[PDB]
């Protein structure tokens, strides 16, 4: 009884995303105390900064905090699924069904359908679709399942090259931050073979400034530089200047930000300098150029002096930040977003992130299914068969599971206005005697098959949807009760 | 549905603040700052970004706004009202069901369309001798930039705002520079005792010139007091500015435009004076005026006024004019607007509407309406009927083939906007349409609005 | 603004009655349940009934009751439809009050376009037999699913048409329903209802003795007074049963006594001694369909009983069936020019049985259109936007502002499909969008069906109503709706 | 006044039927248990009886008086089985609510329960049998194990059964223009305490209750052509001219007394006490007199014995007489005494053959519930030998229709599929409430009994006997039995009639969309 009450105040949690499911799916606006607006498909951020009430809105927010890791992307479609579940079971548990039964023919129903996951991925490799093809014929859809619907066609021919660069087993997160750009537009982003970072303090020689190098060299240093007294502060300043210039570097990076004296010292010798060099830019260019951090002018020796292919002085939206071209190592494409819209920045901020992790399990394992919502719906008809004869009253259990998946088909013409039965008298003669691989299309407005549309989405993201979906559930079903203190 | 649908309806009460502000005959609203200060202003942009309202829906426009001002800043009103037309005919269209990307992208759609057609109407100004060219960034001003009463004739103050970038800018007609060009007020006298030199003119505290320099011999920098003369007699500067003749409380940004021009250098201490960081001054004299009769790309426009607004109102239409002359030089696409491209872009997305038929013949349809927004805005402030005014303009563009004709606001005449000298930028217009359905796309996705505790 | 703030609320209170209607229009209507105050319960979507026991203290609400109470008394019909054109007239008032149109250009410019209306429904009217039996049903069938039981009203449909064709005339006169009586009783299924070509009397009489069970060649008569004593005593009751065996009266007809005779023990006994069907406690307005029907005239007093007036029936005889007990009358003798015939209705719980009776008065009062005016038109609100058609179009002919307003009556028409959409589960603009592509140009009679979700022929799926329903109703409509704008305010008086 | 529509209205409409509906679902099955109501007189009733609740259940929901009205029409259409029916208004009414928030259309759920309901029928000729049933020597007590349901008598229903099927044996008479049918309604039952159930004597005749005035009358009548009349006029002391009308009015009194002397009717029935002057004349004349008798029971004595009531002896003339034709026959007059008293027994009546019951058992609120059961089980009886048709009972019938429905859904297909799903799983809470009062498991039955009709109709030949197919459940142990070694049994009239009666009563609760409450004087 005290869960019941539990899970209607969780109801309401997905019934907010509801509409969010799908391509055509909406957005969640969030004005926070700071009047910061945010406007985002992806639940995790919205669960993030969501207000909670009861200790069980923080085991979605856990699962979806977590679902970065596990998957990244299709949150919609996950975290939804976890709510339905005890949805439905609202009559058992009513009964003299205890929630045991529950959480055990669960993870009898997931062995069950985990194990037909695995049999509709197949893996043919040979002679069909390899690199260059199967990250942008079969990913076109795959990767924006959500967003970005109009500039879909513009980042197939630029973000695919840019995830082209990252080799396999190496999958570093690091490097692939993107920044933020005023102004601009999307398909018009230039891509970036090195660190960039914002200048974020403007300069007296900002016009000045050296256009380009030829054999530019990077060099990371600590020294705070800043001015009897008089002669004193000066020379030790400027002695310290001297010794940086025997190791020949064109580029120096100072954490703290320096005063004229040294500005002067390298504009009258070209030698470039930029201050307030944030901690986290300075190991991205370890990662890239190779070159060390000195504290101090003691240790400092001219092998800690790294290089790079050349160096420019980029100009884009009426500021000029730094660029750096041809690293020794880059496993990744530096990516840099335009517009003028910050909404618009964040909107495929996420949605770029969560491109990635597309890559990153489809350098391990190659595969594809139907998409659509079409998994859960040849899964659930062939738990019907089976849950018949399995251990008596898990038939009546299992079917309830089998009914919960047929959310997704219901949420899907949701959106796009169609009929929740009709859809399911179509799919139920397709996932029956039109064999499997027949899914929904949204373009034709009818039932077609998945294969001749194109679009395919990976099997791992459900594997991990009904594990990520397990604990969630069976937590809310092994607490029967729930203290507050104060 | 229900939820979007007083959105929409407190999107159009934003729109219908700024509607009698719409171009440059549009009538400002007395606003009053959350101080006590009273704000007047015929500067659209002005208005909408320091209004705050209650609602979320209001505050999305702002942000909206917010870049039209640092890009455009003349003209911000079209953004919202083309905003809240593509919002308006969403009352229609989506309660038919139809999703509203499936709207969504029947407008990107038509925009493309809309920028092919606008390119087509482009008119070069560069074409043309540096006599003509020049002469044409002068009446750019004179009309559709001029708002506020008085400007009848702005000639005055405006021809050394309009000459000043243009002798900053190269004559390869590509160039930017927002760093040295910047607007100086000052509280008295009259707008018309404006001046134009080559230099700055601060708030802080004469000498005849020499052979070799150039004169004055400017340094930017008791027994102490006449040591430090020493020194500089030692590179014979005439007038010194002694930050840490002398100055007393000057501040360091300020004399970053006197070390700019004069190619001089910020002194940190008297120990590192040098003759290497001596620059070069025309003339100095009281207030001190600075002038420099050298090439340099500096230019202030000392600006004075009775009050505050009058200054304020008059640099931000001259501030603004350095975007709008970037596109006249920079850019060689030069279009002609007010009610012309608009009706011209409308009746060539109509016309696709009824080709391809489908859904996208209503969604069309709702662009075309949108673009029409404008003229009959325009027509209310101008005291004209809207239905007789698209009338007229229609029948004129598709018995005769020029689409310069446009809607008349002010009582010009004839309503050919090539004789009347009535520029818009064309990056302008493309930019106030896409970022104006990028936001419409948002708008049609809010479902539940999320605001925390108080 | 006062005057303009009053018919402002006024609208406000119409929408707000036509707003509860809307969901009981049309065949897919929903029934209301209203609680009335001397604590008996009536669940039904009949707008006579929702608005009888409506009690709302605003003025004009009240008077939306006999406006709705004035289509009964010309048609008596389509309660699921012409009861929102009432409200539909003043939904649209609220912007023609903008302009500064005057109430007496309003009432010119409906009146105008309704005497139009009517001609256009006469462009529109179809051949209709006097006799037929599948062609009348068509029209009847808008009104005749209704209720839960209109799925038993397939055999229902043609009951209720040969009922009226039973007692009718071929000269198209008013048709009056008084001939035809519906008659109740307990138990039994609507399905069961069958009609009877003579008197049924369903009133329970005492039954003291109760000894005969049924008459044969019996003598029907008329009894106003009571036979008791004035207030040896049986003596005096004898003599008076020596004069109706004298004129040989079988069954005797008595009010009820109960105000000054009441009842009396021997009475009873000797009527029962002698077999002499005898029922009492009749109600006061039975005296007249007892007379006209079987041709008896009442009798006052003892002296004035005679043979002359009494008259004849072949076979009397009391149905027992369910537990309920009714009396039917086989045969009718002493015929006349107003011959009565009966339905017996069967049901199970009382608000049952009075369901299915507001049913058939809603039913037979359709074939009286029909009769009166052979016109037939399309049902189910398919000639609303065809009659539009026809209004708009001339309105470039208005000469002036006058066609801001007769584009609204045009688009007050719109109001019956948008009603019927969002009834059946259908979106409002997908109907209105293809009825105004339909009715452009092909042919009559179509329209948006809700069965077919579609546009198409009406009379393929056998709905259609009378010329009649619509011509006398919109005319009604728009004659209130004049008068409603002639309020400038509300005063309480003495 | 108050004026309240929209979903809600059907929100509360379920609410308040699902509080209600908590008073049948205890009651249901013969381990229901009873439920005692407070009258607020000072006394008490103690009733499992879904008539007897629903009359005096107080509602405030308009709604919910609908319920009751159903109870009532119940009881003479059928008679019996009132919690086992009006139950289903529960979750029938709960599950269409759940289509009512969908976009389901109102009309799909109506349609969709009419095209269930209307080819149900054929899915119930698979389960129907004839009167014969099994081989025999059981034949009217299988159909009086039907009243064991939603009732406690079946204890004792081992011996009440050869009590109700002797009563209704001898009362068989021709009506109906010429059908054989027994007239029920008709039996009279006694109240009586003391000895066991086992005790109770059941009397092939009529039994009257009253106490004899003169113990020295004929109280036993020995052989046949007994004739006794029936009066309905009361002969007793009743209001010097005082004294001269009671001399008159005893001379009149005598007078129609000496009439029923000549006709020769050894019993007279007077409603009222008979005074010493008539006690006199009955006791020459060899006559039994009878005073105290009530006015409904004479009215069966009239057509069970054939002496005609007389409301006053008069005629045409002013002559007072007692015609012959007012006397009953019967083959003899029997009387014994019966719990503290001495009843007169007419047995072997000439016109109609009538049977009486008498009773036993603990208090007076025992014998209340006792009778009852037992006078619901004579319409059972009645309306299986009406129609020869019946069907197997334990709850099996809902399990096996459900099965066929979801077949049937795919074949009409569309959107009124869904709610017949939704009607298949409200007829599920009849066998889970049956667990519920059996102190058991619910879903452990149902999902096993299920699995035998889903099978059952893949059986070519019906492979071998049967397999999987067969009827009847065992509420006690908790088993999967037949129907013949359980010997239950319900009649098809009863079955078809409670979904049939509740398809408009469901409906009309589905029907109601704006509630308005009008304030009172």
């Amino acid at each position: 009884g005290q869960i019941i009450s539990n899970i209607n105040a969780c109801v309401a949690v997905q019934e907010a995303l509801k509409p969010t499911l799908g391509p055509l799916g909406s957005d969640i606006l969030i004005v926070t105390s700071n009047q910061k607006t945010t406007i985002s498909n992806d639940g995790a951020t919205i669960l993030k900064l969501l207000d909670v009430v009861h200790p069980a809105a923080k085991t979605l927010v856990d699962i979806s905090r977590a679902q970065d890791a596990e998957v990244g992307d299709g949150t919609t479609s996950v975290t939804i699924l976890a709510g339905e579940l005890m949805k439905e079971a609202k009559p058992f548990l009513e009964e003299g069904i205890s929630s045991h039964l529950i959480m055990k023919g669960y993870r009898k129903a997931v062995s069950l359908a985990v194990e037909k996951i695995n049999e509709l991925a197949v893996d043919i490799t040979s002679e069909k679709s390899s690199g260059r093809e199967l990250l942008e014929r079969c990913a076109r859809t795959a990767m924006s399942s959500k967003l970005i619907h109009n500039n879909a066609d513009f980042f197939v021919k630029m973000c695919v090259d840019a995830v082209l660069s990252l080799d396999r087993n190496d999958l570093d997160d690091k490097l692939i931050g993107i920044k933020k750009i005023p102004g601009g537009a999307m398909e018009e982003s230039l891509f970036i073979n090195g660190v960039a970072f914002k200048k974020t303090f403007s300069y007296a020689g900002f016009e000045q400034q050296p256009k380009k190098f030829n054999n530019p060299k990077i060099l990371s240093l600590n020294v705070e530089l800043e001015l009897a007294i008089v002669d004193a502060e000066w020379q030790l300043i400027f002695e310290k200047l001297r010794q940086v210039e025997e190791t020949g570097a064109n580029i120096v990076l100072s954490k703290l930000p320096i005063g004229d004296l040294a500005t002067q010292f390298f504009a009258d010798r070209n030698i470039f300098c930029a201050g307030r060099v944030s901690a986290d830019d300075m190991n991205r260019v370890i990662q890239a150029v190779g070159g060390s951090i000195q504290s101090t002018t003691s240790d400092i020796k001219p092998e800690h002096l790294g290089t790079c292919a050349l160096f420019e002085e980029m100009q884009i939206g009426s500021e000029r930040y730094n660029l750096f071209q041809g690293c020794p190592q880059a496993k990744t494409c530096t990516l840099l977003l335009r517009g003028g819209a910050e909404q618009v920045i964040a909107e495929v901020e996420r949605s770029l992130h969560d491109a990635i992790m597309i890559v990153k399990r489809a350098l391990q394992n190659k595969l594809i299914v139907a998409g659509g919502g079409a998994t859960e719906m040849e899964v659930s008809k062939c738990l019907r068969d089976y849950s018949k004869t399995i251990a008596g009253k898990q038939q009546m259990i299992i079917n309830a599971f089998a009914k919960a998946l047929e959310v997704i088909p219901r949420q899907l013409c949701e959106n796009a206005g169609f009929d929740a039965i009709e859809i399911l008298n179509k799919l139920r003669l397709a996932h029956s005697k039109g064999e499997k691989w027949y899914g929904v299309v949204f373009e034709t407005e009818n039932i077609g098959d998945n294969f001749a549309k194109f679009v395919w989405e990976p099997a791992l993201v459900k594997i991990n949807a009904l594990n990520s979906a397990t604990e969630a559930t069976n937590l809310i079903l092994s607490v029967d009760e729930t203290i507050t203190n104060k | 549905l229900e939820a979007k649908k007083s959105h929409i309806l407190a999107a159009r009460s934003v729109a219908s603040i700024i509607k009698t502000s719409l171009g440059p005959r549009g009538l400002d609203k007395i606003l009053i700052s959350p101080d006590g200060e009273i704000t007047i202003t015929n500067d659209g942009a002005t208005i909408l970004s320091q209004m705050e309202l209650d609602n979320e829906i209001a505050k999305l426009l702002v942000q909206l706004s917010k870049s039209q001002d640092d890009e455009i800043g003349d003209g911000t009103t079209g953004v919202v009202v083309l905003a809240s037309a593509l919002l308006d005919q969403a009352l229609e269209l989506i309660q038919k069901g139809i999703h509203p990307i499936k709207i969504a992208n029947g407008f990107d759609e038509a925009a493309k369309l809309a920028i092919s057609k606008l390119e087509e109407t482009c008119d070069d100004i560069s074409a043309s001798n540096d006599e003509l060219f020049r002469d044409f960034l002068l009446r750019a001003a004179k009309t559709s930039l001029g708002s506020k009463i008085v400007s009848k004739d702005h000639d005055r103050f405006a021809e050394m705002a309009v000459e000043a970038v243009i002798n900053v800018m190269d004559k390869d007609r590509k160039d930017v520079d927002f760093d040295l060009i910047k607007m100086q007020g000052r509280v008295g006298g009259s707008i018309s005792d404006s001046k134009l030199i080559n230099g700055v003119i601060l708030d802080k505290d004469c000498v005849l010139p020499k052979e070799g320099s150039d004169g004055v011999k400017l340094a930017i920098l008791q027994d102490k007091f006449k040591e430090m003369i020493d020194d500089v007699k030692k590179a014979g500067a005439d007038v010194v500015i002694c930050q840490w003749p002398a100055v007393r409380w000057v501040g360091g940004q300020e004399l970053e435009h006197i070390a700019i021009s004069t190619n001089g250098r910020i002194v940190p201490r008297f120990q590192d004076l040098s003759k290497d960081k001596l620059g070069t001054c025309s003339r100095i004299y009281e207030m001190l005026i600075i002038e420099q009769s050298k090439e340099t790309k500096t230019v202030t426009c000392f600006v004075r006024g009775s009050n505050k607004m009058i200054v304020d109102e008059a640099e931000r239409a001259l501030h603004d004019s350095l975007c709008v002359v970037r596109n006249l030089v920079k850019d060689s696409r030069v279009v002609y607007g007010g009610g012309a491209a608009e009706v011209t872009m409308s009746l060539a997305v109509s016309e696709e509407a009824d080709k391809q038929r489908g859904i996208d013949q209503y969604a069309f349809r709702g662009f075309a309406q949108a673009l029409d927004t404008i003229p009959m805005t325009l027509a209310e402030n101008s005291g004209l009927d809207p239905i007789g005014t698209l009338s007229t303009l229609k029948s004129k563009q598709l018995k005769e083939k020029i689409s310069n004709i446009g809607v008349d606001c002010l009582g010009y005449g004839s309503n050919d906007m090539k004789e009347l000298f009535v520029v818009d930028p064309f990056i302008g217009k493309k930019q106030q349409i896409l970022l104006a359905t990028q936001l419409c796309r948002m708008i049609l996705k809010i479902d539940n609005v999320i605001i925390s505790g108080k | 603004e006062k005057p303009q703030e009053v018919r402002k609320a006024n609208i406000i209170a119409a929408r707000s009655v036509a707003d509860a209607i809307r969901t009981s229009l049309g065949p897919k209507g929903m029934d209301k349940m209203i609680k009335t105050s001397r604590g008996e319960i009536i669940i039904s979507n009949d707008g006579h009934t929702i608005l009888k026991q409506m009690a709302i203290l605003h003025p004009v609400a009240r008077m939306l009751v006999e406006v709705s109470a004035a289509q009964d008394s010309e048609a008596g019909d389509g309660t699921t439809s012409v009861v929102i054109l009432t409200g539909a007239l003043l939904g649209a008032a609220e912007r023609l009050l903008n302009k500064g149109i005057h109430p007496t250009i309003i009432a010119d410019s409906f009146q105008s376009a309704a005497k139009r209306s009517v001609d256009i429904l006469l462009e529109m009217c179809h051949k209709v037999s006097l006799s037929d039996r599948e062609q009348l049903v068509r029209a009847a069938s808008t009104s005749l699913s209704s209720k839960i039981v209109s799925q038993y009203s397939s055999f229902l449909a043609p009951l209720a048409v040969d009922s009226v064709l039973k007692i009718s005339d071929e000269n198209s006169k008013n048709v009056d329903l008084n001939d035809i009586r519906l008659v109740k009783k307990v138990g039994g299924t609507i399905d069961d209802t069958e009609m009877i070509d003579g008197v049924v009397l369903t009133q329970t009489a005492i039954k003291s003795a109760g000894g005969p069970t049924r008459k044969e060649k019996a003598k029907i008569g008329l009894i106003q007074f009571q036979i008791s004593p004035p207030k040896e005593e049986r003596a005096y009751l004898l003599n008076i049963c020596k004069k109706i065996k004298k004129a040989k009266c079988n069954v005797l007809l008595i009010q009820k006594s109960i105000l000054r005779d009441a009842v009396n023990d021997l009475a009873l006994h000797f009527l029962s001694k002698l077999n002499i069907m005898v029922v009492k406690d009749i109600e006061r307005e039975e005296i007249e369909f007892l007379s006209k029907g079987l041709g008896c005239k009442p009798i006052a007093d003892i002296e004035l009983f005679t043979e002359d007036r009494l008259g004849s029936a072949d076979l009397v005889e009391e149905i027992d069936s369910d537990g309920s007990k009714i009396v039917r009358v086989t045969g009718i003798r002493n015929n006349n020019a107003r011959p009565t015939v009966s339905v017996v209705i069967r049901g199970a719980n009382n608000m049952i049985i009075d369901e299915t009776e507001r049913s058939l008065h809603d039913a037979l009062c359709v074939i009286r259109c029909l009769v009166k005016e052979r016109g037939l038109i399309a049902g189910g609100g398919a000639p609303e936007i065809e009659i539009s058609r026809r209004l708009s179009k001339e309105a470039r002919s208005m000469e002036g502002v006058q066609a801001f307003i007769w584009q609204e009556f045009a688009s007050a028409l719109e109001v019956i499909p948008t009603t019927l959409a969002e009834n059946a589960g259908l979106n409002s603009i997908k109907v209105v969008t293809e009825l105004r592509s339909k009715h452009e140009n092909g042919e009559l009679n179509d329209g948006i069906s809700v069965r077919r979700s579609g546009t198409t022929n009406t009379y393929e799926e056998h709905i259609l109503q009378p010329v009649l329903v619509s011509t006398s109703a919109i005319t009604l409509a728009s004659e209130c709706v004049k008068s409603i704008l002639r309020i400038d305010d509300i005063a309480f008086s003495r | 006044g108050e004026k309240i529509s929209g979903d809600d209205i059907r929100n509360q409409n379920v609410l308040a039927t699902m509080a209600v509906a908590n008073v049948v679902k205890s009651s249901l099955g013969p381990v229901g248990l009873d439920k005692m109501l407070v009258d607020d007189i000072g006394d008490f009733t103690v009733t499992n009886d879904g008539a007897t609740i629903l009359s005096l259940l107080d509602v405030q929901h308009p709604a919910g008086k609908i319920l009751v009205e159903l109870a009532q029409q119940q009881d003479r259409e059928i008679g019996d089985g009132t919690t086992s029916v009006v139950i289903i208004a529960s979750e029938l009414l709960k599950r269409a609510n759940e289509l009512v928030k969908n976009k389901i259309h109102p009309t799909t759920i109506i349609t969709g329960f009419r095209v269930a309901l209307r080819e149900a029928i054929r899915f119930i000729n698979e389960v129907l049998s004839t009167s014969v049933d099994t081989l025999g020597k059981e034949t009217l007590i299988n159909i009086a194990k039907t009243s064991m349901s939603s009732k406690i008598i079946g204890a004792d229903s081992d011996f009440f059964s050869n009590m109700v099927v002797d009563a209704l044996l001898a009362v068989k008479t021709q009506n109906s223009k010429g059908e054989i049918k027994y007239p029920v309604k008709a039996v009279n039952v006694l109240k009586a305490h003391g000895k066991s159930a086992t005790e109770s004597l059941l009397v092939p005749g009529y039994a009257l209750n009253c106490t004899v005035a003169s113990q020295a009358m004929p109280k036993r009548i020995a052989g046949g052509n007994v004739k006794i009349a029936c009066l309905d006029l009361n002969l007793q002391k009743a209001r010097e001219q005082l004294e001269q009308i009671r001399k008159r009015e005893a001379g009149i009194v005598l007078e129609r007394v000496k009439k029923i002397i000549d006709a020769g009717a050894q019993v007279v029935l007077t409603t009222k006490g008979i005074d010493d002057l008539c006690l006199k004349e009955f006791v020459e004349a060899k006559i039994m007199g009878v005073r105290r008798c009530k006015k409904e029971d004479l009215r069966r004595i009239a057509r069970a014995t054939g002496a005609t009531l007389v409301s006053s002896m008069s005629n045409l003339e002013g002559e007072e007489t007692f015609e012959s034709s007012y006397l009953g026959l019967c083959d003899e007059v029997v009387q014994a005494k019966f719990s503290d008293d001495e009843c007169i027994l007419i047995k072997g009546t000439s016109k109609h053959s009538s049977s009486s019951i008498i009773l036993r058992g603990a208090n007076d609120y025992s014998l209340d519930e006792m009778e009852r059961s037992l006078h619901d089980s004579l319409s059972v009886v009645k309306r299986t030998l009406e129609s020869g048709n019946v069907v197997p009972g334990g709850g099996c019938v809902e399990a096996a229709l459900n099965i066929y429905l979801d077949n049937f859904a795919t074949t009409v297909g569309s959107r009124e599929q869904l709610a017949i799903a939704e009607f298949a799983a409200a007829l599920l809470i009849i066998p889970k409430t049956l667990a519920v009062n059996a102190a058991k498991d619910s879903s452990e039955l149902v999902a096993k009994l299920r699995s035998y009709h889903a099978a059952s109709q893949m059986a070519k030949p019906e492979v071998k006997r049967r397999s999987y197919r067969n009827y009847g459940l065992d509420l006690i142990r908790g088993k999967i039995v037949d129907e013949i070694h359980a010997g239950v049994l319900e009649p098809t009239i009863s079955k078809v009639k409670s979904l049939k009666s509740a398809l408009e009563a469901c409906v009309a609760i589905l029907r109601i969309d704006t509630m308005i409450t009008v304030d009172p004087e």
